[PDB]
RNA sequence: AAGCAGCUUUACAGAUCAAUGGCGGAGGGAGGUCAACAUCAAGAACUGUGGGCCUUUGCCUAUAGAACUUAUAACGAACAUGGUUCUUGCCUUUUACCAGAACCAUCCGGGUGUUGUCUCCAUAGAAACAGGUAAAGCUGUCCGUUACUGUGGGCUUGCCAUAUUUUUUGGAACUUUUC
């Protein structure tokens, strides 16, 4: 999602240059810019066990503005007449 | 618009001729854009130096319109 | 205007100024302003009746001056050209 | 073969002015000003002179069709043939121009563009001494690098005004493609970075101290020039001075009124962006992309600018240059910045008091000039001179004192006669004009001219005076030797290929010592010739002129070497003795404090707005004992008995006969110090200078009977022998110079640079600056000068052109060579670099064989040992205790 | 409007036509925009490597310019007990500084020093990226009723609303482009004179190429150096060309025919000449 | 730059409808795989014109004009060959060769400047007259609008504040001696 992501950087880039920021937070923010030229080669390592056709592509399209049914109840004990 | 440049002179005893005949010599404190000049320990010079000379006041201000020329006696 | 600009050209140049009071101050020019009030150095002063004296430094209000004489060389000064 | 230069008088290019009105302005000292153009490497300095020359002149015969268009620069002030080939300024050059400011007041301005490469930092020290104000040209991409910082620090030191030129604004849009707000943050970052280094003065585009420029596209402007051209017509005339102050600096404009806070509901930029950068980037955008018929209407509507019918059929780079030269019409905003910055009432008395001794102003009857350097200007030997008083005509006779003599002549001027100074005739006077010399019959006060007939009387600088009466000679001031910033520390030993060509070499080396002022040419006792240089490029420029220009001979040349210094690590029956028993002088040694060494390298002793310079450091002995006791915590007795500060060293009288008879010592004191100068110049290890050794004169013996004739002549070789016994006993070491490195590389190519610093020996990266707005970053580190052979090209080949370093020796970092200097069992492998523990033994043994002090068959090691100076029976006593190996 | 006429000299194009030819030509263009790529690989360094008898690792090899080299003087000057050995003097050191790292250099030429480190941001992934854009790998920039002008006072070019035009991203690619794509006009050259493959061996090949084709890069560089080193200038008094002086004779006539027809005639005529 | 004034033109109604004055006009425009003749590598370099010195040359001084080519130096963003001489390479002799140099040439090409020619498109003339060069309104005579207004366009312009101390909304007025 390069196009919208680039827009996230551009607002993010507006943070550092044209606005005043707390110091310790600020050095971490520009480190992200540094990694960005460095291309992310230290955020890209992990356990890709599953092939891209062996993971059945259930890319769940859920938005953090959706009341999500908070189903704590199935972790309770119950009584299966099933 | 532009302020006259008296900047070096200030704090120096200066003689200046005002309007038709009068000559006034005094320490100079302030100047403005119209050349209005305020100087302290003013004295009105005349033909007889000690005699006809009379002091004016502790502080005197001069309209810039009556100034003909300014000469600073000093460094 | 060019006439005042020319006065800047005069600066550092022995110039002669005639007051409307009738006197004549010939000497070097320390400073000038758009107002035209001119302050000189080492001026040789000629009173209206001819008595000549010598003054270390001078300032004259612009309104007083009748005319100014400036270095003849200035005439071919770069600014003057019409085009 | 050497330069390109118009020799014919009739082919000298005419000017827009008539050039006699320019020389009429030389009569007024206040009218004329001297600006010298300094900056980093490739900063656009010579191109900034291209804009000032071709707008002064009407037709230059050296300018071609590619140069009249945008394609190739007229490096008009790079007239040397090597400068055309290197693409680089090497020599100082200049051109005297008549220039008008925004108030149309014409005045004679003497320009001098210094070379920006860091090995030619001797040439800009001439430009700092010549100029009234420096026009420091900064590229916007690299910004304020570490070579910019020193050019701000040197101009404060030389009591010289400064005015900053931000250059290369095309790279800010065409190379880097920054959005216009993102480039305003770039310009605001650099200006805030030059204001920290200018410790007093704030620099800002409102204050007319900062000029914006993109010199390849041939324009320059202040914000005062830009308002006075295109916005002064619209707004009332009482508002033009208040509008240009509301223009830079986070203040916003919308519909007639100004606010510091951003306007609500409106996408709005700062006033500098909206009124200058947005109009400028539209000129960049539309000259490249907008149709030439629609663009022609926008230039009449907004800029009142008519595009020619010939100009519409232009290639995109000459068309972009033609529009930016038809806007931004002249360099009247550059000259107005040069006019408004310089204040001769504040600076010219302090500038004279820095080049010579501080005193009262010399009278106008005295002719008094400063001879800056000897210039090989256009197939002749000229002298670059600046006049400070009087009037000089062609054919006069002047007294010309070499500046190396002016330390004693100024000291002998006090007197609590005749034959004092050689006399040469002023053969010819000219004005430097780039590719020509314009002859003039006389030269007034305050202007830089070129005089033929002076250069034989001096080496490397001079003072020129012509005094009328003998009483008037008492008050004249002599100039101090010129503070070339980098020390000549890069060493090359040469001899001619043929022995019969040696007088032609010695004739050419005397020319190079004049022409290249930052060299130290010396002759060793073996007959070889040592040239001390600033770098690899400074030697390659030197040895071109030595082989091609000044001597047609072929010469043998060694590898790059360095100068070593000698020191000690600790303090240390210590005595010295001559074969005659009449003289017995005991000297101890001790390392000086690191802060005491570091401040004497800065040429002044003190801390915290209280410092005493080395020239008058003897003249206040009460105040010197105050500085030594308070700041560094010495003893009260050691503060009172210090005799002399020679370069990096100190002598203290600590003896009981000084408590008995100091007057007997005082008649022999001046020649102990003369012998102390005779020992610091060539030390005991490898005939190398001594640096950072605290000498203490422990005792001195005076024979029965007194002879001024014999005692005077004997104590000077013995004190030099006695200083060797003190240093060799005190655990001696060897020092090496340390270049500081200023690397510019792209940000991905940094691990290449870090591995490249590990292949060298004593290299360390101390600071890594993200150069903001750019893909590249600044790397600051150090390297030893003996290791920095081909360092500059190892960096460039490994980064594929995206790397560059500047190697410089501003700070005088002398570092202990890692070995032990007295190692009889050190393993020196042939043809390979010796290991790190063998370094102090290797560098001394090879130096002692270049000098001829240690003579071996192939490799015989007689080390610097404490037995040829002391008695041999005492040397056997030193072996049994374990003190001496 | 694009050419002077059917004499076919001195063309001149507009910006969209010029960028369109630039885009078709990307298999055969130069594809290098900085002159710092050619640091020790320009022809000044190629002349020095011939004159100093050094070998640049991709450059050509020549005969010795001064083959009488084996003479020597027995002297204490360059002996091993004299020389400090710190850094091996490479052949790249001898060519970058010909007067410093060479005892007795002659017929060497002064090389160009650096150019400023080129930081040109190009954008090739997306056409919808604007022409002026804060690209990644750029370092960020971290920092930080009184007076009234009459209304409708505007900055310069305020009536023109857009900064980036639809041809600006194309034109800035052409501005930093090598010859002839940075031009929009120029004279005609011959079909002989358009060296499409010259820019391939003026560059470093890559490490991936085999050894039989890296020799072909070196051997074509060697012919490039010898043409630059030895110019044969044309004399001006040659006013009699062959086709022009035969046109003046009554024994030659002129027409236009096909090329393949004129080739078949010259084969028939040239067979009739030799037979 | 809207607007007013000044200026320059303009469709013009004019004044004059004379002597005038200004600009334009007194044998085109675009071209051609057309031609001829000059010219194209040198103190960073050219030529015309006036003045002075020496006795034409040369120098000095003043002025006008400089197309093309050239600075990481060359008409060509390109690139072959030949001759001689020196030094090598191959190794029966020669030719043809090997591959570096130095000095010279030939060949394929290019620019610019005039003039002639050729092709296509042309028509207001007042393009009327008289002189002459290597060139032409080159000059004289001349004709078109016309030199002084108002409307309509453009700007080499006003400084957008026009009465309250440095300029243009008045410190002015009156009387007296000498000669
Ligand atoms: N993009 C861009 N390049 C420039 C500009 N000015 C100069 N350059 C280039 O940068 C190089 C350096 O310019 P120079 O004229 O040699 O400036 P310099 O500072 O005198 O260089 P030095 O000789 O080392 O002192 C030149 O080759 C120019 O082509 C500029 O304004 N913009
Ligand atoms: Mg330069
Ligand atoms: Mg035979």
């Amino acid at each position: 999602s390069k196009k919208t992501h680039d827009m996230i950087w551009e607002k993010l880039r507006y943070i550092l240059q044209t606005q005043e920021l707390s110091s310790t937070l600020r050095e971490s923010l520009e480190t992200l810019f540094e990694i960005r030229q460095k291309d992310y080669k230290s955020g890209s390592q992990g356990l890709f066990i599953l092939d891209p056709t062996s993971y059945t592509v259930h890319t769940h399209s859920y938005i953090v503005s959706d009341e999500d049914e908070a189903n704590k109840e199935l972790g309770n004990f119950e009584k299966c007449e099933n | 618009v532009s302020t006259p440049e008296l900047k070096k002179y200030m704090d120096k005893k200066i003689l200046l001729n005002i309007n038709g005949s009068r000559k006034v010599a005094g320490i100079l404190r302030g100047y403005d854009i119209f050349l209005n000049v305020v100087l302290d320990d003013a004295m009105e010079i005349n033909g007889e130096d000690p005699a006809n000379n009379h002091q004016l006041g502790l502080q005197t201000v001069i309209r810039g319109n009556s100034i003909i020329s300014l000469e600073a006696l000093d460094a | 205007g060019i006439p005042v600009k020319l006065l800047n050209e005069a600066q550092g140049h022995i110039v002669s100024l005639e007051l409307t009071t009738g006197a004549t101050y010939r000497g070097k020019l320390v400073e000038s302003e758009d107002s035209m009030n001119v302050q000189l150095r080492d001026v040789i002063a000629t009173e209206p009746q001819g008595a000549v004296t010598h003054m270390d430094q001078i300032f004259v209000r612009g309104s007083q001056i009748k005319f100014i004489v400036v270095p003849d060389l200035l005439k071919n000064a770069p600014l003057f050209k019409k085009n | 073969e050497h330069t390109i230069f118009t020799q014919l008088k009739k082919n000298i290019p005419k000017t827009r002015y008539n050039r006699d009105y320019m020389l009429s302005m030389a009569n007024i000292p206040e009218r004329i000003i001297n600006v010298g153009v300094i900056g980093p490497l490739h900063s656009g300095k010579t191109s900034l002179m291209d804009l000032l020359v071709i707008d002064s002149h009407k037709r230059i015969p050296d300018m071609s069709k590619n140069v009249e268009l945008g394609w190739k620069p007229l490096r008009y002030l790079d007239n040397l043939k090597q400068e055309i080939d290197r693409g680089l300024s090497i020599k100082l050059n200049g051109s005297t121009l008549l220039c008008t400011d925004l108030e149309s007041k014409s005045r004679m301005i003497n320009f001098l563009d210094a070379p920006g490469h860091v090995n030619f930092m001797d040439e800009t020290a001439v430009a700092l001494a010549a100029s009234d104000l420096v026009l420091i040209v900064i590229d916007v991409v690299e910004g304020v690098t570490f070579v910019v910082e020193q050019l701000i620090k040197q101009s404060i030191k030389n009591n010289v005004a400064m005015c900053f030129v931000i250059n290369k604004l095309d790279r800010l849009i065409l190379d880097l493609k920054l959005p216009p707000m993102d480039a305003y943050l770039k310009l605001n970052h650099i200006i805030a970075n030059i204001n920290s280094f200018t410790k007093g003065n704030v620099f800002s585009p409102i204050d007319n101290n900062i000029i914006f420029a993109s010199t390849k596209l041939g324009f320059t402007f202040t914000i005062k020039e830009f308002v006075s051209y295109y916005y002064a017509h619209s707004i009332p005339s009482s508002k033009i001075d208040d509008f240009t102050t509301r223009l830079w600096g986070s203040v916003y404009y919308h519909k007639g009124n100004f606010r510091t806070k951003p306007f609500e509901n409106v996408e709005k930029y700062p006033t500098f962006v909206e009124f200058i950068l947005i109009p400028l980037y539209k000129i960049f955008s539309y000259a490249l992309s907008m149709e030439k018929d629609k663009l022609k209407n926008l230039l009449r509507s907004n800029f009142r600018v008519n595009l020619s019918q010939e100009a519409l059929q232009y290639d995109p780079q000459p068309f972009l240059k033609h529009v930016l030269q038809l806007i931004f019409r002249q360099q009247t905003g550059l000259v107005d910045a040069i006019t408004r910055c310089y204040q001769p009432f504040e600076l010219f008395d302090n500038k004279t008091a820095h080049l010579s001794i501080p005193g009262k102003s010399t009278p106008e009857g005295t002719l008094w000039a400063h001879v800056l350097k000897t210039v090989d200007y256009g197939g002749a030997e000229w002298s670059l001179v600046r006049i400070y008083s009087g009037l000089l005509k062609r054919g006069d006779t002047v007294r010309i004192l070499d500046t190396s003599q002016s330390e004693s002549r100024q000291k002998r001027q006090l007197h609590d006669e005749d034959d004092e100074t050689p006399s040469c005739e002023v053969e010819e006077i000219g004005l430097l004009g780039g590719r020509y010399v314009y002859p003039v019959h006389e030269a007034h006060k305050g202007q830089i001219v070129l005089i033929k007939g002076i250069s034989s009387a001096y080496i490397k600088s001079a003072t020129l005076y012509s005094v009328k009466s003998k009483e008037d000679m008492k008050q004249l001031k002599f100039f101090k030797p010129l503070d070339y910033i980098t020390e000549a520390v890069f060493k090359i030993v040469l001899q001619p290929l043929l022995p019969r060509e040696l007088p032609k070499l010695l004739d050419a080396l005397n020319k190079i010592s004049k022409y290249y002022p930052g060299v130290i040419i010396k002759v060793e006792e073996s007959g070889e010739h040592v040239i001390l240089g600033n770098g690899e490029l400074y030697m390659d420029c030197l040895l071109y002129d030595l082989r091609a220009s000044y001597a047609k001979i072929e010469i043998k040349i060694s590898d790059p070497l360095t100068v070593f210094s000698e020191s000690c690590s600790n303090e240390s029956s210590r005595l010295g003795e001559e074969n005659l028993p009449g003289l017995s002088i005991s000297v101890a040694a001790e390392p000086m404090d690191s802060k005491m060494i570091q401040d004497l390298s800065r040429n002044t002793l003190g801390k915290g707005q209280n410092c005493l310079d080395i020239d008058g450091i003897m003249d206040n002995p009460r105040k010197l004992s105050k500085i030594l006791r308070t700041e560094y915590g010495w003893d009260s007795l050691a503060s009172r008995n210090v005799w002399s500060f020679y370069n990096g060293n100190v002598l203290i009288n600590d003896t009981l006969p000084d408590e008995i008879s100091p007057e007997l010592l005082s008649k022999y004191k001046e020649q102990i110090i003369q012998g102390f100068y005779w020992a610091v110049k060539e030390g005991p290890l490898a005939e190398e200078p001594i640096y950072g050794v605290q000498y203490k004169l422990l005792s001195i013996s005076v024979p029965s009977d007194v002879n001024i004739d014999v005692m005077k002549s004997q104590i000077i070789p013995l004190m030099k022998k006695a200083c060797y016994v003190g240093l060799l006993t005190a655990i001696p070491i060897l020092l090496e110079p340390i270049y500081e490195v200023d690397i510019t590389v792209h940000a991905p190519l940094l691990p290449i640079v870090e591995e490249l610093m590990k292949k060298r020996r004593g290299s360390r990266i101390y600071k890594t600056i993200k150069v903001a707005g750019t893909p590249l970053l600044e790397v600051r580190g150090q390297v030893p000068v003996i290791e920095s052979a081909g360092f500059e090209t190892d960096l460039r080949l490994s980064t594929n052109g995206l790397g560059m370093c500047q190697l410089y020796f501003w700070h005088k970092i002398w570092r202990k060579v890692p070995g032990d200097v007295l190692d009889k069992d050190a393993f020196i492998p042939k043809l390979k670099p010796a290991p790190i523990n063998s370094l102090s033994r290797d560098f001394v043994m090879k130096t002692r064989r270049r000098k001829g002090i240690s003579t071996g068959g192939f490799m015989s090691n007689d080390g610097p040992t404490l037995e040829k100076y002391i008695s041999a029976e005492l040397y056997a006593q030193l072996r049994e205790n374990g003190l001496v190996p | 409007k694009k050419v002077n006429g059917t004499s076919y000299k001195k063309w001149s194009f507009d910006l969209p036509e010029m960028s369109n030819l630039y885009r078709l030509s990307t298999p055969l263009r130069d594809e290098v925009t900085d002159k710092n790529y050619y640091y020790l690989f320009d022809k000044k360094s190629f002349f020095n490597g011939k004159a100093l008898n050094n070998a640049i690792p991709g450059g050509p090899k020549f005969e010795p310019l001064y083959p009488r080299e084996e003479e020597e003087d027995y002297n204490e000057f360059n002996s091993i007990d004299r020389v400090i050995f710190r850094v091996p003097i490479r052949s790249e050191y001898k060519v970058a500084f010909p007067h410093l790292y060479n005892s007795r250099p002659r017929s060497v030429r002064i090389p160009w020093y650096n150019n400023p480190v080129s930081c040109i941001i190009q954008n090739d992934e997306e056409y919808d990226t604007p022409a002026l854009f804060f690209d990644p790998s750029l370092n960020p920039i971290p920092h930080f009723g009184d007076f009234t002008l009459p209304e409708d006072f505007a900055p310069l070019l305020a009536e023109e609303e857009e900064l980036i035009l639809p041809n600006t991203k194309d034109a800035m690619s052409l501005y930093h482009s090598p010859f002839p794509f940075n031009r929009t006009k120029g004279k005609m050259v011959r079909a002989q004179d358009v060296a499409l493959a010259k820019k391939w061996f003026l560059q470093h090949p890559d490490e991936e190429y085999p050894v039989k084709v890296k020799v072909s890069y070196q051997k074509l560089l060697k012919n490039y150096v010898l043409n630059e080193l030895h110019p044969t200038l044309p004399t001006n008094h040659n006013k009699t060309k062959l086709l022009k002086s035969l046109k003046n004779t009554k024994y030659f006539q002129q027409t236009t025919i096909d090329w393949v027809e004129a080739g078949l005639q010259l084969c028939r005529q040239g067979h009739n000449m030799l037979n």
